[PDB]
């Protein structure tokens, strides 16, 4: 209450209707610190690999945004080493509408379309724009190292 | 009037009953709920784009952005019309998981009380299931009260295509797990 009664909520919601390519839910009470599991969509260079997220709601959630990194490896222009996620609706763009789940689902079409003129990874970026064969086979090799 | 004109009061009313009729009892309807705090709408205003909020909870959210966390156009204080009809369907579902709530207790006591009979010649009608006659190994329990068992229905809805005896429609996910009856 506020925020605790929203998670609750959330959780329950996944409960029946849990997202196709994602599965999330808390590490353990705490309620306020949650682990996500997303796939890597098809035709994408993350297909058939299983990415592992962190995620941390804020104590006056839902009017700010949860903090959400991945904890596996991944290579994007848009992901840092850290597990950083350059992503406008974790940010300024929040809004208290948005759920988890649906959160989850930008990440997701993100890893199926980056956003290079948003870098976070400038390197990544410059080979996203212009060289996509390098950008692909390198994305592809790093899901086959370190993603489920 | 205008036609062009939309009152998004009556139609929201009209989409929120319909929702709310159609809704499990364990389920809490969406539009009966804040999409901000995910709470029954107790204090319930309206934008002039027809969402409707708590009032406490999107002033709060005005403090931060002048916009609606919904469509993201702009949005103050002075937008947010009272809805206080809506209060009429809120509660007239929360009425309708109470009642909901008397019928599995009803279910629950008597099974404990047909339990501790000893030398029945016929199991009692608590413990059998309805379309199959035997013993409800698995518990489920439908929105009006009537118990299965979870795959003795879940068989039976398959089979005529969601559809059961009173011929009506449906769902093994409009049926909720009801271990309780036993226990």
């Amino acid at each position: 209450g506020m925020a605790l009664k929203r998670i609750h909520k959330e959780l329950n919601d996944l409960a029946r209707d849990p997202p196709a390519q994602c599965s999330a839910g808390p590490v353990g009470d705490d309620m306020f610190h949650w682990q996500a599991t997303i796939m890597g969509p098809n035709d994408s260079p993350y297909q058939g690999g299983v990415f592992f997220l962190t995620i941390h709601f804020p104590t006056d959630y839902p009017f700010k945004p949860p903090k959400v990194a991945f904890t596996t490896r991944i290579y994007h222009p848009n992901i840092n080493s850290n597990g950083s996620i350059s992503l406008d609706i974790l940010r300024s763009q929040w809004s208290p509408a948005l759920t988890i789940s649906k959160v989850l689902l930008s990440i997701c079409s993100l890893l199926c379309d980056p956003n290079p003129d948003d870098p976070l990874v400038p390197e990544i970026a410059r080979i996203y724009k212009t060289d996509r064969e390098k950008y692909n086979r390198i994305a592809r090799e790093w899901t086959q190292k370190y993603a489920m | 009037r205008n036609p062009f004109d939309i009152d998004h009061k009556s139609k929201y009313l009209r989409e929120a009953a319909l929702e709310a009729n159609l809704s499990h009892p364990e389920t809490t309807p969406t539009m009966l709920t804040c999409p901000i705090d995910s709470g029954f709408l107790k204090d319930p205003v309206i934008t002039p784009e027809g969402f409707v909020y708590n009032k406490s909870s999107i002033l709060k959210w005005l403090e931060t952005k002048k916009e609606d966390p919904q469509s993201r156009k702009p949005l103050t204080a002075k937008d947010l019309q009272p809805f206080p009809e809506l209060l009429i369907i809120v509660n007239r579902f929360v009425e309708t998981q109470t009642n909901y709530e008397k019928l599995k207790n009803r279910l629950v006591q008597n099974a404990r009380v047909a339990a501790r009979q000893k030398e029945y010649t016929e199991i009692p009608d608590i413990f059998l299931c309805p379309i199959s006659k035997t013993l409800i190994k698995t518990p489920v329990i439908t929105a009006q009260g009537k118990v299965y068992d979870q795959e003795a229905l879940s068989n039976f809805l398959i089979a005529t295509g969601n559809k059961d005896e009173t011929g009506k429609k449906l769902s093994i996910d409009d049926v909720v797990v009801f271990d309780e009856l036993y226990q």
